[PDB]
RNA sequence: AUUAAACCUUGUACCUUUUGCAUAAUGAACUAACUAGAAAACUUCUAACUAAAAGAAUUACAGCUAGAAACCCCGAAACCAAAC
């Protein structure tokens, strides 16, 4: 193969800003809040996985649970095909 | 396009390989290059034949006539080695 | 006066208590003004830095998620390439996640990066001022403030602290590992040392709980 | 993205072989291996 | 400490310094090259608490001696572990520790050994027995949520037929047991035994450790039917008439 | 949990006895559990070693 | 995306919304209330609670409606 | 820089709108009602005369307590045919062997 | 090796497959990119705490909690539904 004839333009990286220096902040929000809040509860994504974890077939169906009412029939039932082609490949091999 | 910076820094330094080889650079005395020092070399010099060496007395050996006219055309814009040199 | 402070918890008999320098911000000068206790149990720990190093594994990589995705045959109008969002959330055990802030302090202190202030109001709010203080008591290029709560925190080091990148000021129920890490010298209100050592003393016991907190 | 340097690795033991060998490297891999 | 010695000494740390333990993570194996290239419901579910198990509880004073013993109590010293998923139905006690177990005080408990009886009622203390639903029981460890709930204090429930003749025998000291013969009951395990019987009227406590609660009273602080102003810490009383009949009924 | 109530005689009939006082003064210390017991606990591994631990 | 009101509730959204809501209410009551049908082919159960015979426990109950087509005509 | 004000949940009852479609309908339920007086009590503002039952809910509850639930005086009766049984039964079997 | 590119000397192309053998047999004009091992129920190991452990639902007469550790690709003749 043939490479680049140029280098890269140069990037840099600010490692004490805001965000990466006060990166895990409150995170003992249970220890040192009294465990009124978990720190599971700190957790932002995608509402059927908040404070939750699985498989990509779980994660796959807590999708299809909490959103099925609101997806799109197109993508509902494509959902359903590919959890058909995946429970069979876990649940029977 | 291949992403990265180390691929095409290391793709820099085979052009320089390249380079080298088709242009070899013009020749030129340690004395002009850097990290040199006439002092240490000339120490360095004498203890490495084991001899003794008069600092003045090499220096004026190794001073040369046309040496000499440089220093002046460029004092324009100091002993000969002639008598050591008959001896 | 010399402001002198005792740990309030009874401190165990075999063990003799640590003790510090209690400094002011005040003026530049007004580096010691008094000597505090503290508790060995929490400030005397053994320095077991695997527990910090696996903190600050589980801090970083409790909330990253993954929104890499790829189509497979089936998909398209990669064999094992990125499928959907991932999540790798876990939580560890409360009592290590304790013991690691706890190894935390020691360090700090330890290694003589921990300053211990009775309060953290300043003559002014002038960033300059507060750098300055800094390099004349050979702090660290990143120095964290640490008040006990985020309502009363004083009016001039909030400006100061604000407009300060590598110095940082967090409430007291913000403090992680992290940040300590992350800052070269960490600086402590003498009311958030108490606070803090009344939620890591008060985990001895068990009582296991029966339901959640909240 | 260091597959360039691998080629040229069995092409330096390679440069003095006759024919398509010396620049296939299919081939000129096998000759090099024989000749060490 | 030699080793805080080390610790003073030593620069401070960073964040890239952090190294995971020794042997904390094992290889893992990936296709990149050649090396992966190729190829009973009905029985009581009863729990027992042992005698010697007894006898630590009061020696470090995690159940207040002056306080008669309860279940609730020992819940709230975590005693045993009690799971309404296990659905637990009952309470008993281990033959093992009579031996290292000299003391006197009263309890109830669901169950009751004949020869443990004896025992401590030889030291001087009260036994009984007492039935408490499972669904009420669960709710009695439990005080708080239903409060939460909003639930009232219900009347406590009564033994299934199976179970009447258990809780109704005088031996087995039940509160559906006949009080007449408690007086004849007691000095036949005193004789059984032998020792001479301590009449419990002598006891200066005899009427905090003899009190005993209405079969319908689950709370011997808190009648049934009662309600509690948990917001205001304050315990409520309804003054309904109808109510009364409704507990009646 | 409540630190243990002062008995008029040791070794408490059960069998418990506090820390005894004067405490030694060699140079390592075994400090009691939380429960005020000793760290000693007893471990079977493979099934076939029995073992004894101190913390 | 995704739909923040369900399917089902596109329908209350219309009829919020537009002529549906400028209709008489006495008429918009008429179709609003739903009526659930005499039973004819099923029994209701006539208690709400009864004991389990195998557990002899009382637990709530539930009515079920046998499945019943009324044609066009 | 300084750190955002810490995360704080709430406090306080909170009443759900039952037009509201998106509100679950668990949380419009008299359960609901009742658990916002048992967080906060009189603060909640539930009248605590309506906990108790009504008069019709009183009503059906009367009837389950004597339709499943036998009294002290109907067990003992029980007992009672269930051991004459048992004796007949034994008599039955000394004159049989 | 050599003073010397060739001469003299030595040496039965590669992968796969057959027997651990090919003078069998398959596949390859060459260049560049693309192209195939994926899951934790239990165990060992690393740690927290301990007759207890786990931030609710679990297990327990040393157990219990957390972490790490795993199982490919392409290719039929077919079969069925709905259109054309």
């Amino acid at each position: 193969a043939f490479v680049r004839l140029t280098l890269p333009p140069p990037k840099v990286v600010d490692r004490w800003n805001e965000k990466r220096a006060l990166f895990g902040v409150y995170d003992n929000i249970g220890i040192l809040g009294n465990f009124e809040k978990h720190p599971k509860e700190l957790i932002k994504g995608p509402v059927w996985l908040r404070g939750w974890r699985g498989n990509e077939l779980q994660r796959c169906v807590r999708k299809k649970k909490f959103v099925g009412n609101r997806m799109f029939i197109e993508d509902l039932h494509n959902l359903n095909k590919r959890i058909s082609y995946l429970y069979k490949h876990f649940n029977r091999h | 396009v291949k992403k990265g910076f180390r691929a095409a820094f290391r793709f820099q330094k085979e052009l320089e390989r390249w380079r080298l080889l088709r242009c070899p650079p013009p020749p030129v005395r340690r004395s002009e290059k850097p990290n040199w020092d006439y002092h240490a070399e000339v120490q360095a010099f004498g203890s490495r034949l084991q001899e003794t060496f008069s600092l003045d007395l090499l220096k004026t050996a190794f001073i040369n006539s046309c040496y000499i006219k440089s220093e002046e055309a460029k004092r324009q814009s100091l002993k000969d080695n002639q008598e050591l040199f008959e001896q | 006066d010399p402001v002198l402070r005792k740990c309030e918890l009874r401190i165990p008999v075999h063990r003799r208590p640590v003790q510090a320098w209690v400094e002011s911000l005040r003026g530049f000068e007004q580096e010691r003004i008094g000597l505090a206790e503290l508790h060995p149990d929490v400030f005397a720990t053994a320095p077991r830095l695997d527990i910090v190093h696996q903190v600050a594994i589980w801090q970083r990589n409790f909330r990253r998620i993954s929104y890499a995705n790829t189509k497979t045959r089936a998909e398209v109008s990669v064999a094992h390439g990125p499928r959907g969002p991932t999540s790798y959330y876990y939580m560890l055990p409360m009592k290590v996640r304790a013991l690691g802030l706890k190894v935390a302090l020691t360090v700090k202190l330890m290694q003589d990066d921990l300053h211990i202030v009775d309060s953290l109001e300043l003559p002014t709010a002038d960033p300059q001022y507060l750098t300055e203080l800094a390099q004349y008591r050979h702090w660290g290029s990143s120095v964290l403030l640490v008040d006990l709560t985020h309502e009363e925190m004083p009016k001039n080091v909030v400006a100061a602290t604000s407009g300060l990148n590598s110095f940082n000021l967090i409430p007291a129920v913000g403090l992680n590992v992290y940040s300590m890490l992350k800052h070269q010298t960490l600086v402590l209100t003498l009311p958030s040392v108490a606070f803090l050592e009344d939620k890591l003393l008060w985990q001895d016991s068990r009582y296991t709980p029966l339901y959640p907190f909240r | 993205t260091d597959r360039y340097w691998r080629v040229q690795e069995v092409l330096k033991h390679a440069q003095h072989f006759r024919g398509r060998k010396n620049r296939c490297y299919r081939l000129a891999v096998r000759a090099v291996t024989r000749a060490f | 400490g030699t080793s805080l010695d080390l610790l003073r000494s030593l620069p401070r740390v960073s964040l890239a310094n952090l190294k995971p333990s020794p042997n904390s993570r094992k290889r893992e194996r990936r296709p990149r090259d050649r090396r992966r290239g190729r190829k009973h419901s009905f029985r009581h579910q009863y729990q027992p608490l042992s005698l010697r198990r007894l006898q630590y509880l009061i020696d470090l004073g995690r159940v207040d001696p002056t306080q008669p013993i309860d279940l609730t109590q020992l819940v709230n010293g975590r005693g045993v572990t009690i799971q309404p998923l296990k659905r637990d139905y009952g309470v008993q006690l281990v033959e093992e520790g009579a031996d290292t177990f000299q003391a006197k005080i009263n309890i109830e408990v669901q169950l009751a050994s004949e020869l443990a009886i004896a025992a401590i009622e030889k030291n001087g203390g009260v036994v009984t027995t007492a039935f408490y639903d499972p669904r009420s029981l669960e709710i009695l460890c439990k005080p708080i949520p239903f409060f939460l709930r909003g639930q009232p204090i219900p009347k406590r429930m009564l033994p299934p037929e199976s179970l009447v003749p258990y809780y109704t025998d005088a031996k087995n000291r039940g509160y559906l047991a006949d009080p007449a013969k408690f007086p004849e009951a007691r000095l036949e395990l005193a004789m059984k035994f032998g020792y001479v019987l301590p009449d419990i009227t002598k006891d200066e406590l005899f009427r905090m450790l003899s009190a005993r609660k209405d079969p319908r009273q689950i709370f011997f602080g808190l009648a049934p039917g009662w309600v509690v102003n948990m917001a205001d810490k304050k315990i409520l009383k309804p003054t309904d008439e109808n109510l009364l009949k409704y507990y009646s009924s | 949990i409540p630190e243990p109530p002062k008995h008029k005689h040791y070794p408490t009939p059960s069998g418990w006895q506090p820390p005894r006082d004067p405490l030694p003064s060699l140079p390592y210390f075994v400090r009691r559990s939380r429960m005020h017991n000793i760290p000693v606990y007893k471990e079977i591994t493979h099934g076939n070693r029995q073992m004894t631990l101190i913390r | 995306p995704l739909h923040r009101y369900p399917v089902h509730l596109w329908q209350k959204l219309r009829l919020r919304q537009g002529i549906c809501a400028r209709l008489p209410a006495h008429f918009l009551r008429s179709l609003e209330e739903e009526r659930t049908p005499t039973p004819v082919h099923y029994k209701p159960h006539g208690t709400k609670f009864k004991i389990n015979p195998k557990n002899g426990q009382r637990e709530r109950v539930e009515d079920v409606p046998i499945p019943v087509h009324y044609p066009p005509e | 820089y300084r750190a955002p004000p810490p995360p704080r949940r709430r406090p306080g009852p909170h009443s759900p709108d039952p037009e509201n479609l998106l509100t679950p309908r668990w949380q419009l339920t008299p359960r609901y009602v009742a658990k916002q007086f048992g967080r906060h009590g009189a603060i909640s503002g539930v009248p605590p005369a309506s906990l108790w039952p009504t008069p019709e809910q009183l009503r059906e509850l009367e009837a389950e307590e004597q339709e499943w639930y036998p009294s002290l005086a109907t067990m003992q009766e029980s007992l009672r045919l269930q051991q004459q049984a048992l004796e007949a039964r034994r008599q039955a079997r000394e004159q049989r062997i």
